C-alpha cells in the first residue's frame, strides 16, 4: 500500500544507493539474492521498498541513472548482481563531463524517454505511492542538469505526488571541480519550483563528524554514505514498523513548511557513536535531543545560532517513552541560545517508533538502543547560500568559462536568471524571520 | 564505448608511441605475442580502449604509424613488441622531409596524407563510441612538425566534436638539435592554437633533470625518458579504464582546466619517482605524493611556475586512498601559497581517484598545471625566431618550397597574441 520510488542520479546517487539498499535488505531480512529464508507469510513491513515476485524473490523498487556505464557496471558485477532487475540499471555512453548544459540540453534528451518509461512501471505497480525519493548531487553535470530536466518532466505526470530531494551541496572550501559554482547555481530553479521538500547536506561537514564522533582518521564515501542511509531509514520507519505515534509523509511536511517557497529543511541525526566510546555513555532520550542542537552535529556547515528556527520535527525510535520526550523538550524551550520565531508558538512535532535501529556488520557506529532524527527549518540555512553566491559572482564577472556553456546549446541569459531567482529566495529567508 | 586512436608522427613520435603501448600492455598483461596472461579479470573489462579484437584472443593496437621515411619504423619492428603492431597501419614514404617544415607540410607530407586519412577512417568508424584522437610528436622537426600539423588540420574537419590531444615535445632552452628549429616551431604553434583542445608541452632537457636529480642515473637513454612520459600518458586516461571513487575521463578535465578557448596549454608531472637508494628511506603516503607533485623539479616542461599564477590544476590519484586526505591536500596548499593562484577562480584544483595503482607500487598521481609562467616557452622561441627571420638566415629553404612570406609574419603575430593572452592574467 505504502510505497516509495527511490531515484538515483549520477555517481553521488548511484554510491548512496548502494549504502542504501545494502541496510534495507539487512533491515527486512531480505539476502543479497533477494530470497527471504524466514517465510516458513503474514509480514509486510517490507512493502514499502521491495515488491515480491511469485517465486518468492524480492525486488527493489528504485530506479538508478547515470550517462556514464563505469559506476554502474559495478552494480551489475558485485555482490548485489542479483537483487537488481536488468532494466532498472539504467546507463548511457559518455557523462555531461561536469558541464550542466550537457547534462540538460543534449546528452540527457538522449536517454530521458527510457528512464520515464521505467518509472510508469513502478508507478503503476504501486496502489499508494507515497512519493518519489530523489538522490543526487549539486555539483556534477549529471547530477545537476539531467536530475533538473527528469524533475521539470516529472513534475507533469505527477503533479499531486511529493517529491522529496536529499542532495550533496558544495562544501564551502573544499571542492573537487571548479565549475562547481555554475551548476549549483543554474540547478536551484528544479529545487525552488519542483521539490516538495528539499535536503541538503555537504560533505565537509560529514566529514567532521567522522572525525569527532566515529574516532575515524581517513573516512572514504562509504562512510559518509552509511550515515546518510540512516538517516532515510528513520524517516520511512513510521511507514514500516509500529509505534505510539506514526508519522507519514503527507503530516510530516504539514508541519515543517509553513510557506510553499519555504522548504528547505536541515537534517540532524544522533547519536553518531563509536561502539569505544558507547561503552562510557548513557545515551538517554534527553541527553541525544540536546546533540540534535548543537551546531558541531548539523549536516550543512551553518550555524544555527545565527538563525531562528520555525519548525522542528523529532522522530525517536526505539526503548523511548512519552514521559521523557515531555522532559527533553522542556527544557530545550528554556535555553535562550534557541529562539524560535513568535508567530510558530507550538514549533515540535514528535513521532515515536517501537523499531529500534539495526546496524550493518563492519560499520563503524555502534548498537544502540534508541536514536533520533531531527528535521528543522531554520533561517540559518540562507548563510550557506550567500556563501555560494559570492563564488558565482566572482568568477561570473569575467565569463571565466561560459564558452562551454553556451556552446553546449545553452544561453547566457540563464546565468544571470538564475542568480536573480537566488537573490530572491535569499531575500525571502531573511525577512520571515523579522518578529511581528 | 570510450575508444581512442593513437597517432605517432615522426622519428619522435614513434619511439615515444613504441615506448606507450610497451607500458598499457603491461597494465592489461598483453604478452608480446598480443595475447592476454593477466590474472585479474579487472584488466579485461575496458581493454577495448585501447585494443581492437581478434579471434583466438588476440589484441591489436588500435594505432597508426607515419613516417616520412621507414628507417625508424624498422628499429621499431626489431624491438620487443614491434610485433604487436598491425601490419596495414604502417604509412611510409621513401624521402625524408629534411627538417623541414615546408617539406613536411606542402611537398612531401602533402602526398602521404592520403594514405593515412585512409587508416584513420577505418579505424575510428569501427568505433562504437569514439572518444577522440591522440598525437606523439615533435615540433622541431620536419615530419613530426610539418605533418602532424597537417594531419591534425584535416582530421579536425572530418571530426569537429571529438577530442584532440597532443602530447608535443618543444625546443628546450639552451641546446639546440636542429638549426632551423624556431622556424619549425614557430610554423607548427600557430597550428596548434587554433586546432587543438589540449597540448602538453614535454621538453628533453627538464627529462634529463628528472633523471639525474631525482632518478640518480648515470647512463639514461632515451628508453628512459620515454618511459617517463608514457606513465604520464597512461595516468590521463586511467579513469577511462578502471574503476574508481570519482571518474574523469579527458573531456571533464578539459571543461575543468581551460577557461578561454585559447588557454590550453599545459606541463605534466608524475610521481613517485625515487633512486634506487632513497627507497628505503621514504614514507608512502598521499601527503608525501602531493608534495613531490607540485615540486618545481618535478615538471616534465621547461618553465617554473614560482615565475606564474596558476589559473587551473588537475590531480589523477591512482590506488585506494582517503577522499578527505586527498580533498583536505588540496585545500592546504592552495591556502598557504595564495599568491601563485589566480584570485578571481575560488578553487583551482580538480581531482580525480581511481582504485588500480600501476603494478609494483602502492599509490601515483598525475599533475596537469595551466600556468601563465607558459609564456616563458613561447616567448623565447619568439625572440630566436626574430634574431633569424630580419635576416632571412634559412628562408631560401622554405620559400623554394613555394611558401609565401606573409605566413611567417602572420605566425609571429598569432604567437605574440598568445603570449599577450597569458601576461593579462599574471
Ligand atoms: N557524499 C558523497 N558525495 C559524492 C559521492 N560521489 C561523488 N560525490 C560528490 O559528487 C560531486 C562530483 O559530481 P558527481 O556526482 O560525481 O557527478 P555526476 O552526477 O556523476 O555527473 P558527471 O560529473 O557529469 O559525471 C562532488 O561534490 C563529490 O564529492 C559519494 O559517494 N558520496
Ligand atoms: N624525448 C624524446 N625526444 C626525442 C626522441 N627522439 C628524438 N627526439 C627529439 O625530437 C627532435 C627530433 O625530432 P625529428 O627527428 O626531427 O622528428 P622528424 O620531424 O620526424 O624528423 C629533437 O629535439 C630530438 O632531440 C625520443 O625518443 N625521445
Ligand atoms: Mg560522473
Amino acid at each position: 500500500m505504502r510505497e516509495c520510488i527511490s531515484i538515483h542520479v549520477g555517481q553521488a546517487g548511484v554510491q548512496i544507493g548502494n549504502a542504501c539498499w545494502e541496510l534495507y535488505c539487512l533491515e527486512h531480512g531480505i539476502q543479497p539474492d533477494g530470497q527471504m529464508p524466514s517465510d516458513k507469510g503474514g509480514d509486510d513491513s517490507f512493502n514499502t521498498f521491495f515488491s515480491e515476485t511469485g517465486a518468492g524473490k524480492h525486488v527493489p523498487r528504485a530506479v538508478f541513472v547515470d550517462l556514464e556505464p563505469t559506476v554502474i557496471d559495478e552494480v551489475r558485477t558485485g555482490t548485489y548482481r542479483q537483487l537488481f532487475h536488468p532494466e532498472q540499471l539504467i546507463t548511457g555512453k559518455e557523462d555531461a563531463a561536469n558541464n550542466y548544459a550537457r547534462g540538460h540540453y543534449t546528452i540527457g534528451k538522449e536517454i530521458i524517454d527510457l528512464v520515464l518509461d521505467r518509472i510508469r512501471k513502478l508507478a503503476d505497480q504501486c496502489t499508494g505511492l507515497q512519493g518519489f525519493l530523489v538522490f543526487h548531487s549539486f555539483g556534477g553535470g549529471t547530477g545537476s542538469g539531467f536530475t533538473s530536466l527528469l524533475m521539470e518532466r516529472l513534475s507533469v505526470d505527477y503533479g499531486k505526488k511529493s517529491k522529496l530531494e536529499f542532495s550533496i551541496y558544495p562544501a564551502p572550501q573544499v571542492s573537487t571541480a571548479v565549475v562547481e559554482p555554475y551548476n549549483s547555481i543554474l540547478t536551484t530553479h528544479t529545487t525552488l519550483e519542483h521539490s516538495d521538500c528539499a535536503f541538503m547536506v555537504d560533505n565537509e561537514a560529514i566529514y567532521d563528524i567522522c572525525r569527532r564522533n566515529l574516532d575515524i582518521e581517513r573516512p572514504t564515501y562509504t562512510n559518509l554514505n552509511r550515515l546518510i542511509g540512516q538517516i532515510v531509514s528513520s524517516i520511512t520507519a513510521s511507514l514500516r514498523f509500529d509505534g505510539a505515534l506514526n508519522v507519514d509523509l503527507t503530516e510530516f511536511q504539514t508541519n515543517l513548511v509553513p510557506y510553499p517557497r519555504i522548504h528547505f529543511p536541515l537534517a540532524t541525526y544522533a547519536p553518531v557513536i563509536s561502539a569505544e566510546k558507547a561503552y562510557h555513555e548513557q545515551l538517554s532520550v534527553a541527553e541525544i535531543t540536546n546533540a540534535c542542537f548543537e551546531p558541531a552535529n548539523q549536516m550543512v556547515k551553518c550555524d544555527p545560532r545565527h538563525g531562528k528556527y520555525m519548525a522542528c520535527c523529532l522522530l525517536y525510535r526505539g526503548d523511548v517513552v512519552p514521559k521523557d520526550v515531555n522532559a527533553a523538550i522542556a527544557t530545550i524551550k528554556t535555553k535562550r541560545t534557541i529562539q524560535f520565531v513568535d508567530w510558530c508558538p507550538t514549533g515540535f512535532k514528535v513521532g515515536i517508533n517501537y523499531q529500534p535501529p539495526t546496524v550493518v556488520p563492519g560499520g563503524d557506529l555502534a548498537k544502540v538502543q534508541r536514536a533520533v532524527c531531527m528535521l528543522s527549518n531554520t533561517t540559518a540555512i540562507a548563510e550557506a547560500w550567500a556563501r555560494l553566491d559570492h563564488k558565482f559572482d566572482l568568477m561570473y564577472a569575467k565569463r571565466a568559462f561560459v564558452h562551454w556553456y553556451v556552446g553546449e546549446g545553452m544561453e547566457e541569459g540563464e546565468f544571470s536568471e538564475a542568480r536573480e531567482d537566488m537573490a530572491a529566495l535569499e531575500k525571502d529567508y531573511e525577512e520571515v524571520g523579522v518578529d511581528s | 564505448m570510450r575508444e581512442i586512436v593513437h597517432l605517432q608522427a615522426g622519428q619522435c613520435g614513434n619511439q615515444i608511441g613504441a615506448k606507450f603501448w610497451e607500458v598499457i600492455s603491461d597494465e592489461h598483461g598483453i604478452d608480446p605475442t598480443g595475447t592476454y596472461h593477466g590474472d585479474s579479470d579487472l584488466q579485461l573489462e575496458r581493454i577495448n580502449v585501447y585494443y581492437n579484437e581478434a579471434t583466438g584472443g588476440k589484441y591489436v593496437p588500435r594505432a597508426v604509424l607515419v613516417d616520412l621515411e621507414p628507417g625508424t619504423m624498422d628499429s621499431v619492428r626489431s624491438g620487443p613488441f614491434g610485433q604487436i603492431f598491425r601490419p596495414d597501419n604502417f604509412v611510409f614514404g621513401q624521402s625524408g622531409a629534411g627538417n623541414n617544415w615546408a617539406k613536411g607540410h606542402y611537398t612531401e607530407g602533402a602526398e602521404l596524407v592520403d594514405s593515412v586519412l585512409d587508416v584513420v577512417r577505418k579505424e575510428a568508424e569501427s568505433c562504437d563510441c569514439l572518444q577522440g584522437f591522440q598525437l606523439t610528436h615533435s615540433l622541431g622537426g620536419g615530419t613530426g612538425s610539418g605533418m602532424g600539423t597537417l594531419l591534425i588540420s584535416k582530421i579536425r574537419e572530418e571530426y569537429p566534436d571529438r577530442i584532440m590531444n597532443t602530447f608535443s615535445v618543444v625546443p628546450s632552452p639552451k641546446v639546440s638539435d636542429t638549426v632551423v628549429e624556431p622556424y619549425n616551431a614557430t610554423l607548427s604553434v600557430h597550428q596548434l592554437v587554433e586546432n587543438t583542445d589540449e597540448t602538453y608541452c614535454i621538453d628533453n632537457e627538464a627529462l634529463y633533470d628528472i633523471c639525474f636529480r631525482t632518478l640518480k642515473l648515470t647512463t639514461p637513454t632515451y628508453g628512459d625518458l620515454n618511459h617517463l612520459v608514457s606513465a604520464t600518458m597512461s595516468g590521463v586516461t586511467t579513469c577511462l579504464r578502471f574503476p574508481g571513487q570519482l571518474n574523469a575521463d579527458l573531456r571533464k578535465l578539459a571543461v575543468n582546466m581551460v577557461p578561454f578557448p585559447r588557454l590550453h596549454f599545459f606541463m605534466p608531472g608524475f610521481a613517485p619517482l625515487t633512486s634506487r637508494g632513497s627507497q628505503q628511506y621514504r614514507a608512502l603516503t598521499v601527503p608525501e605524493l602531493t608534495q613531490q607533485m607540485f615540486d618545481a623539479k618535478n615538471m616534465m616542461a621547461a618553465c617554473d611556475p614560482r615565475h606564474g599564477r596558476y589559473l587551473t590544476v588537475a590531480a589523477v590519484f591512482r590506488g585506494r586512498m582517503s577522499m578527505k586526505e586527498v580533498d583536505e591536500q588540496m585545500l592546504n596548499v592552495q591556502n598557504k601559497n595564495s599568491s601563485y593562484f589566480v584570485e578571481w577562480i575560488p578553487n583551482n584544483v580538480k581531482t580525480a581517484v581511481c582504485d588500480i595503482p600501476p603494478r609494483g607500487l602502492k599509490m601515483s598521481a598525475t599533475f596537469i598545471g595551466n600556468s601563465t609562467a607558459i609564456q616563458e616557452l613561447f616567448k623565447r622561441i619568439s625572440e630566436q625566431f626574430t634574431a633569424m627571420f630580419r635576416r632571412k638566415a634559412f628562408l631560401h629553404w622554405y620559400t623554394g618550397e613555394g611558401m609565401d612570406e606573409m605566413e611567417f609574419t602572420e605566425a609571429e603575430s598569432n604567437m605574440n597574441d598568445l603570449v599577450s593572452e597569458y601576461q593579462q592574467y599574471q
